[PDB]
RNA sequence: CAUUGGUGAGCAGCGAAGGAUUUGGUGGAUUGGGGGAAUGCCUUGUUGA
C-alpha cells in the first residue's frame, strides 16, 4: 500500500514499572509503561496517546481537572504536552534532572514541582496552542528546606501547602504569599521515618503516617498549639510501607506494602477492613478513585506486571497479566484474537483490539518457541521446548493431546497441514521431523534426510508439497500424500535461518547467510536478493513473511526496524523504532488485512492503515464538485451516485451517500457496478460492518452485492479472500447472537399452550 | 586458589565465589540423596538422574561412576566450561590470551548467532557450532 | 520420615534444576 | 529398532551373481537394491548419514579364499566378511509363497558364543526384519566350527508331523574377515 | 598493488582458479585466448559471458585462468562458471551493487548453474 | 615465459609557482560444603547474695 504505517495500539499493557492514575471521568484509566505513554478508557480498551521523548525508564503522568492538560516525566525531568490524541503542542524543556514529587492545582491555576531540595511553582496556561519558548512562568518559590521533598499535599483553597520531605518534618508554605497562620510550621515527633503526609478536607484533621505502620493525627491549632489526637504503636507487621494514599471521601485509608499485599483502614476508628495477600512481589504504586469506589494499584517491573482493580465491597473489576517477553505470535483464524508466547511457560488469550484478557493456558515444562493456530479454529497448538507439543480448543478446556515419544527437550519448529490431519515437527538437535495423526498421535514413518539442523517448516495451500529450510544450505521439497518423495533442490549460497512461503504453491522466499533479502519461483529461478541491513544504533535475516495480498513481503532482522518490500525489486518502507538499551523475533500478516506481526522484548503491535490521506483513485476532479454534484446525484442517477462516491475518500461523504438511496435500487445498483470499484468497498464494509447500529441495512447491502459478481470474485481470489474473511467474522459474531434470542423468544408462545 | 585465577584469567574473584557455591548446592545434594538405604529404587534412579544431565552439561565429559561424584565435581570443570577455554582447546585459536582478544574485538561466531561476552558458557553437545567470521 | 526425606531433597531439587537451566541458555 | 539396508555392487553384474544378489534382496521391507554406476563410491558416509540407513552390503570377489558377504553396521562401522563356497548356480527366483515381512524363529546350532557372540549379536540385529513376532517360517544357522550355514524353511504339518521344506537358494558359508570395529 | 580478486570454478572433478586484476582486458587460457579452445563447438559456450549482459564490460580489468584436472567438457564448464563469478567479485568490492544486480539478474535468468557447481547426492524414495 | 615480488630510473597524461604522508594539544557537537568438642558465644533451667 501507501499508507501511513505506525503504532496506534501495542502489545502488552504494562511492561516495565510505571506509576497509575484514573481519570476525572471515572470512565478511564490510564495506565503507563517506562518508556512510552499510552491512555486507556474502562469499556473499549484502545491506546489513545503515544509520548515517547524519554532516553530514560520512568514516566509520570497526570491530569489537572479537565483532562486537557498532560504530562510525563522521566529521570531526565523534561515536559511534554498534548491535547487528546498525542500532538505535542507544548515542548517545554524542564530539567537536566527528575523530579520526586509533582502536582497540579485543584483550580488548574497553578503547578507544582518538588525536586532538588527546593519547591518550584510554575504558571497553569489554559487550552491553546504552542509559540511560546517558555509557556511557563514562574509564580512562587518557597525555600528553604533541608533536603529533598518526598511527597506533597495541597490544599481546596489553593493557597496552603502542607508537604513533607526526607528530613521527617512536614513543612508548611503559603501559595500566593499569603502566610496563612504566619508560620512554616513543621511536624515532628516521630520514631521512625514518615512515609505519607496526607491533609484532610475539613480543614481540621491531620494525617501523618511513619515507616513503622504508626498513624499520627495532630490538630488544625496554630494550651494554642496542635495537640495530640491519637498515637499508635505497631511491632507486629514487619513490613514497610511502600506506598500510600489519601481518600476524597476522608475517611479511608488505603496502604500498599513491600510485602506484597494491599491493607484497607478506616480513619476514625484504626480498624482493618481486610487485608489482601495475593503473594510476595511488591506494590509499588497506587492510585484512587475521585470518589473512592475502585481500587487499583500499580507494581514493579521485577515484581508483578499485573495490575487489578478493586471496589470497596472486595471483588476483582478487571484482571490483567503480561509477563516476560514475547517470541512469536499467532493469528486467528477470525484474526481479532491475539494469542502470546513468552519465556514464562504460559500461553495467554488477548482481544488486545478491545485490550480484554479472557483466558490463559498454562501446562508448560519450560518457555515457548512459537505460536500456531489451525484454520477451522477447532484446535490451536502449541510449539514449546518442554519436550512435547500439545494441542488446544479455544473455549472448551482440555488439553487434546500432548504429542511425544522420543527423548526430546528442544522442539524448535512446526508445521501442520490445512486440513489438521497430520502434524510435523522439526527437532533441533535430532536431524528428523515427526508426522503425527490426529486419530490417536501415531508415529507412521521417521524422515531422516537432514544433515544440517531444520530452521523453517512451511505448508503450501496447494495441499501437495511441503516446505523446508535446513542449516546446510540445502532447501528442502517433500511430499507425503502421493506416493514418493521429490529431490530437494541445492542453494546456491547460504545457510538459511529464515523461509517464506506463497499460500499458491508457486512464490518461496528466502533469508540468505546475510542481510540480503532472495525469492524466487518454484522452477528456483530467483527473482530478487535484497541488500544488507543498515542501522548502527552485525547482520540479521531472522524473520521474513509473504503478505496474504500475495503484493508484497515483510522483512525482520535485530537491529530495531522492520523492512517492507514488493513483488518488484523495490522497498515499499523501513520502520525503525526508537528505543535505548535484538528486537524482532517473529513477523507474519493479518488475516483482514489491516496490519501485520510483530515479536519483541517490548511489545509493539498495529500499523494503522488510514484513510485521512487524500488519494485519487480515478482521476477525482473529472467529478468536480464532491458535494453538489452529489447532491445532484441524489435525486437522478443512483448508479453515478457510487461510481463517483468511490472516486471520493471522505468517509463523511461515503455514510451519507451510502445512506440516503431507497431499498429497492440496491439490487440494480449491484447489478450494474463495474469490477474495479469492487474490492475496497468490500473490504471497507466488514469494517465499517461492526461499529453501526444499522445491521439489516447493511444486510441487504451485502446480500445484492454478493449476489453479484460472486463467479468473479471467485476468479479474483487472494483479495476477495481477505475482505471475505472480513465479512464473514461480522457475519457469525452477529449471527450466534441474534438467533440463540431468536429461539429464546421462539418457544414462549408454545410453552403457553404447554402451561 | 589464586592461582587458579591465576591461570584461568577470570575477571573476578565473586566469579570464583559463585561456582564454589553453585558446587555447594550440588555438593549436599550429593551429599543427603547418597544418606539412603542402599535398597532403595528412589535412590538408584534419581543418582543417574542427575548424572545424565550433567554429561551434557559438559562437567561430566568422559562417562562417570558415582563415587566420582564426590569426586569429579570441581569449580576447575565449571571454569573449563567457560567460551575463551573451550575456544583454546580445538585450535583454532593460538594462546588464551588471544582468545580473549578475539571475543574483545568480535571475531566468534558461534552458530548463527554473534557472542561477545566473555563469561559465555559453552556446554558439552553445542560445541560444534563455533564459526568464524 | 522416608517419605519426610523426599520432599526435602525434591525441593532442593527443583530448584538445582532451575539453576542449572539458566546457564545452559548463557 | 528395524534395521535398513542397502544392497551396492560394482558397475557389472554377471548372471552368477545377478540372482545372488536378487536373494539379498528378498530381505525387504528395508532392502533397496542399487547397482552403481562406479564399483565403490567415495561417499558412501555421505548418503547413508543422509537417509539414516544402518547397514550396507557389498559383494565381490577374489582368489584367497571364494567370494565375499560383506557386512559392515553403519552407525557403528564393523568389518564382518564371510566367505560363500557356493556361488556356482543358484534358483532363479525372486519370491515363492509368501512375503520377507514375516518374522521367523531364530535357530542356532553349535553354539559359539565365547568369541563367536559378535556374530550372534549381528544376526539377531539382522535378521529380526519383521515385526510380526509370529513364526511362519524359519531360519536355521548351524555350526560346524567356522562354518556357517544358511537355510530357509517352512513349517509343514500334516496328521501330527513336523515337516521342514528345504526352500531358497542353499547357503554353505565360512567365516571370513572380522576387523574391529569401533565404538564410534 | 593492482586492484584484483581471484575465485575458483568447479565441475564433477575440474578445478579452474581465476584471477580477475585490473587493466586493459587480457581474457587467456592458460597461455592462450578463448577463440582457440577445440571442443570449437563449445566455445559459443564460454561466450556466454561476454554476452548475456552485454560486450563490452572489460576495458579496466584483464583474466587470466588456469585448469588442472576434468575432461574436456568439464574443463570449459568449469571456467565459465568461474568467469561470471569472478566478474561480480569486482563488482562485489569496487563497483556498486545495484550494478552487480543487474548483472546477475541476467545471468540468474538465462542461469545454467553459471553461479553454482554441481554436486550429486543421490537417495532410494 | 609470468609489466612475476622488492628496489631504483624515465615518459605520456593529470595539476603548476608548491604538493603528499604522520602525530600532539585545545574548541564545539555527540555516548560455600562436610564434621566438631576441653574452650568463647546463644537459649533455657538452677544456686545463693
Amino acid at each position: 500500500m501507501k499508507s501511513d504505517f505506525k503504532f496506534s495500539n501495542l502489545l502488552g499493557t504494562v511492561y516495565r514499572q510505571g506509576n497509575i492514575t484514573f481519570s476525572d471521568d471515572g470512565k478511564q484509566l490510564l495506565s503507563p509503561v517506562g518508556n512510552r505513554v499510552s491512555v486507556f478508557d474502562l469499556i473499549n480498551n484502545k491506546s489513545f496517546t503515544f509520548e515517547y521523548e524519554h532516553r530514560k525508564n520512568i514516566a509520570a503522568i497526570d491530569l489537572n481537572k479537565q483532562g486537557t492538560l498532560l504530562i510525563s516525566i522521566d529521570e531526565d525531568g523534561r515536559a511534554i504536552l498534548v491535547n487528546f490524541k498525542a500532538r505535542n503542542v507544548l515542548h517545554h524543556f524542564n530539567f537536566k534532572e527528575k523530579c520526586s514529587a509533582v502536582k497540579f492545582s485543584p483550580d488548574g491555576r497553578l503547578f507544582a514541582l518538588a525536586s532538588g531540595r527546593f519547591l518550584q511553582i510554575w504558571k497553569t496556561p489554559d487550552v491553546n496552542k504552542d509559540r511560546q519558548f517558555a509557556p511557563f512562568v514562574r509564580h512562587r518559590v518557597h525555600a528553604g528546606h533541608f533536603q529533598d521533598i518526598t511527597s506533597l499535599t495541597w490544599s481546596q483553597d489553593s493557597r496552603f501547602i502542607l508537604t513533607t520531605s526526607k528530613d521527617l518534618s512536614a513543612k508548611i508554605w503559603s501559595v500566593d504569599s499569603e502566610e496563612k497562620n504566619l508560620a512554616a510550621t513543621t511536624f515532628n515527633g516521630h520514631r521512625d521515618y514518615v512515609m505519607g503526609a496526607f491533609f484532610s478536607h475539613d480543614q481540621e484533621k491531620i494525617y501523618t503516617v511513619s515507616k513503622d505502620g504508626a498513624v499520627f493525627v495532630w490538630e488544625f491549632t496554630k494550651k494554642y498549639s496542635w495537640r495530640i489526637t491519637k498515637k499508635h504503636f505497631f511491632y507486629a507487621n514487619q513490613a514497610k510501607v511502600k506506598c500510600v494514599t489519601f481518600h476524597p471521601a476522608t475517611r479511608l485509608l488505603a496502604v500498599g506494602f513491600t510485602s506484597g499485599e494491599f491493607r484497607l483502614y478506616d480513619l476514625p476508628d484504626f480498624t482493618l477492613i481486610q487485608q489482601l495477600s495475593m503473594g510476595q512481589n511488591p506494590v509499588n504504586t497506587v492510585s484512587v478513585n475521585q470518589t473512592g469506589e475502585w481500587l487499583a494499584f500499580g507494581s514493579s517491573k521485577l515484581g508483578q506486571l499485573l495490575v487489578y482493580e478493586w471496589q470497596s465491597e472486595s471483588y476483582i473489576l478487571k484482571q490483567q497479566g503480561h509477563f516476560d517477553s514475547t517470541n512469536s505470535l499467532a493469528y486467528s483464524p477470525d484474526g481479532s484474537r491475539v494469542v502470546t508466547a513468552s519465556e514464562d511457560g504460559k500461553i495467554k488469550v488477548w482481544d488486545i483490539t478491545s485490550g480484554f484478557c479472557l483466558a490463559t493456558f498454562e501446562e508448560h515444562t519450560s518457555s515457548v518457541t512459537a505460536v500456531q493456530f489451525a484454520k477451522r479454529g477447532q484446535v490451536m497448538f502449541s510449539s514449546s521446548l518442554d519436550g512435547t507439543v500439545r494441542a488446544w480448543d479455544l473455549i472448551r478446556y482440555r488439553n487434546f493431546r500432548t504429542f511425544t515419544g522420543t527423548e526430546r527437550i528442544q522442539f524448535n519448529c512446526l508445521a501442520v497441514d490445512p486440513s489438521g490431519e497430520v502434524v510435523c515437527a522439526g527437532s533441533l538437535d535430532n536431524f528428523d521431523i515427526h508426522v503425527w495423526s490426529v486419530q490417536t498421535g501415531q508415529l507412521l514413518d521417521a524422515l531422516s534426510g537432514h544433515e544440517g539442523p531444520v530452521s523453517c517448516l512451511s505448508f503450501s495451500q496447494e495441499n501437495s508439497v511441503l516446505a523446508s529450510a535446513s542449516w546446510d544450505k540445502t532447501i528442502r521439497i517433500w511430499s507425503i500424500f502421493g506416493r514418493s518423495q521429490q529431490v530437494e533442490p541445492i542453494e546456491v549460497y547460504s545457510d538459511v535461518l529464515a523461509l517464506s512461503m506463497r499460500p499458491d504453491g508457486k512464490e518461496v522466499a528466502v533469508s540468505t547467510l546475510k542481510g540480503q533479502i532472495s525469492i524466487f519461483n518454484i522452477e528456483d529461478a530467483k527473482q530478487v536478493g535484497n541488500i544488507d541491513c543498515r542501522k548502527d544504533i552485525s547482520k540479521f535475516f531472522t524473520t521474513i513473511h509473504y503478505s496474504f495480498d500475495g503484493m508484497a513481503i515483510v522483512a525482520g532482522g535485530n537491529n530495531n526496524s522492520i523492512c517492507l518490500y514488493d513483488v518488484p525489486n523495490e522497498v515499499l518502507l523501513k520502520r525503525f523504532i526508537v528505543s535505548r538499551n535484538v528486537r524482532v523475533t517473529s513477523v507474519q500478516f493479518s488475516p483482514t488485512a489491516n496490519a501485520f506481526a510483530a515479536a519483541s522484548t517490548e511489545g509493539l503491535l498495529i500499523y494503522s492503515t488510514n484513510d485521512t490521506i487524500l488519494f485519487d483513485p480515478f482521476d477525482l476532479d473529472v467529478d468536480v464538485t464532491p458535494h453538489s454534484t452529489v447532491e445532484a446525484l441524489r435525486e437522478k442517477q443512483f448508479l453515478n451516485a457510487l461510481v463517483m462516491a468511490f472516486r471520493l475518500n471522505e468517509e463523511y461523504l461515503i455514510n451519507k451517500v451510502y445512506e440516503a438511496i431507497p431499498i429497492k435500487e440496491i439490487p440494480l445498483v449491484a447489478s450494474n457496478i463495474p469490477a474495479i470499484y469492487l474490492p475496497r468497498i468490500l473490504k471497507f464494509i466488514g469494517d465499517f460492518a461492526i461499529e453501526s447500529q444499522h445491521i439489516e441495512f447493511n444486510l441487504i447491502w451485502i446480500k445484492a452485492l454478493l449476489s453479484a459478481s460472486g463467479g468473479y470474485i471467485n476468479e479474483h481470489k487472494y483479495l476477495f479472500s481477505t475482505a471475505m474473511r472480513s465479512i464473514q467474522r461480522f457475519i457469525v459474531r452477529v449471527a450466534k447472537e441474534v438467533v440463540n434470542t431468536t429461539t429464546d423468544n421462539k418457544y414462549t408462545y408454545r410453552f403457553l399452550v404447554s402451561t | 586458589d589464586t592461582q587458579v585465577m591465576r591461570t584461568y584469567h577470570i575477571q573476578n574473584r565473586e566469579d570464583y565465589h559463585k561456582y564454589n557455591r553453585i558446587c555447594g548446592d550440588i555438593r549436599r545434594l550429593a551429599n543427603k540423596l547418597s544418606l539412603l538405604p542402599p535398597t532403595d529404587p528412589f535412590r538408584r534412579k534419581h543418582e543417574q538422574l542427575l548424572l545424565d544431565k550433567l554429561y551434557a552439561m559438559g562437567v561430566l565429559t568422559t562417562k562417570s561412576k558415582i563415587s566420582d561424584l564426590e569426586n569429579k565435581v570441581t569449580v576447575s570443570a565449571i571454569c573449563r566450561r567457560r567460551l575463551p577455554v573451550i575456544m583454546h582447546r580445538l585450535k583454532m585459536a593460538e594462546t588464551i590470551q588471544d582468545a580473549v582478544k578475539f571475543i574483545e574485538q568480535g571475531h566468534v561466531r558461534v552458530g548463527p548467532n554473534l557472542i561477545n561476552d566473555p563469561a559465555y558458557l559453552v556446554t558439552r553437545n553445542m560445541e560444534d557450532y563455533v564459526t568464524w567470521v | 520420615e522416608l517419605q519426610k526425606a523426599h520432599s526435602e531433597i525434591s525441593e532442593l531439587y527443583a530448584n538445582l534444576v532451575y539453576k542449572l537451566d539458566v546457564l545452559s541458555s548463557v | 529398532m528395524d534395521p535398513r539396508i542397502i544392497v551396492t555392487t560394482s558397475r557389472d553384474p554377471s548372471t552368477r551373481l545377478s540372482q545372488f544378489a536378487k536373494e539379498i534382496k528378498l530381505l525387504f521391507p528395508n532392502a533397496v537394491r542399487l547397482n552403481r554406476g562406479n564399483y565403490v563410491m567415495p561417499n558412501l558416509v555421505d548418503a547413508c548419514k543422509k537417509s539414516g540407513t544402518t547397514d550396507l552390503v557389498v559383494l565381490h570377489e577374489h582368489r584367497g579364499v571364494p567370494t565375499s558377504l560383506t557386512i559392515s553396521h553403519f552407525p557403528h562401522g564393523p568389518t564382518a566378511q564371510f566367505s560363500l563356497h557356493n556361488v556356482v548356480m543358484r534358483h532363479d527366483i525372486i519370491n515363492a509363497g509368501n512375503q520377507s515381512e514375516v518374522n521367523p524363529h531364530l535357530i542356532f546350532d553349535n553354539f559359539t558364543t565365547a568369541l563367536g557372540k559378535r556374530v550372534v549379536c549381528i544376526l539377531k540385529h539382522l535378521f529380526n526384519a519383521g515385526p510380526k513376532k509370529d513364526s511362519e517360517r524359519v531360519i536355521t544357522f548351524a555350526n560346524r566350527g567356522d562354518f556357517i550355514s544358511v537355510r530357509q524353511h517352512v513349517y509343514v504339518r500334516t496328521r501330527e508331523g513336523v515337516e521342514i521344506a528345504e526352500v531358497g537358494p542353499r547357503f554353505e558359508m565360512r567365516l571370513f574377515e572380522l576387523r574391529l570395529g569401533t565404538l564410534e | 598493488a593492482v586492484p584484483s580478486v581471484q575465485t575458483f570454478g568447479k565441475k564433477k572433478s575440474a578445478t579452474a582458479v581465476a584471477h580477475v586484476k585490473a587493466g586493459k582486458g587480457l581474457i587467456k587460457v592458460n597461455g592462450s585466448p578463448i577463440t582457440l579452445v577445440e571442443p570449437e563447438i563449445l566455445r559459443f559456450k564460454v561466450y556466454e559471458p561476454l554476452l548475456l549482459v552485454g560486450l563490452d564490460k572489460f576495458s579496466n580489468i584483464d583474466i587470466r585462468v588456469r585448469v588442472t584436472g576434468g575432461g574436456h567438457v568439464s574443463q570449459v564448464y568449469a571456467i565459465r562458471q568461474a568467469i561470471a563469478k569472478g566478474l561480480v567479485a569486482y563488482h562485489q568490492k569496487y563497483v556498486d551493487e545495484q550494478s552487480k544486480n543487474e548483472l546477475k539478474k541476467a545471468f540468474t535468468s538465462y542461469d545454467r548453474t553459471l553461479l553454482i557447481a554441481d554436486s550429486r547426492r543421490p537417495e532410494p524414495k
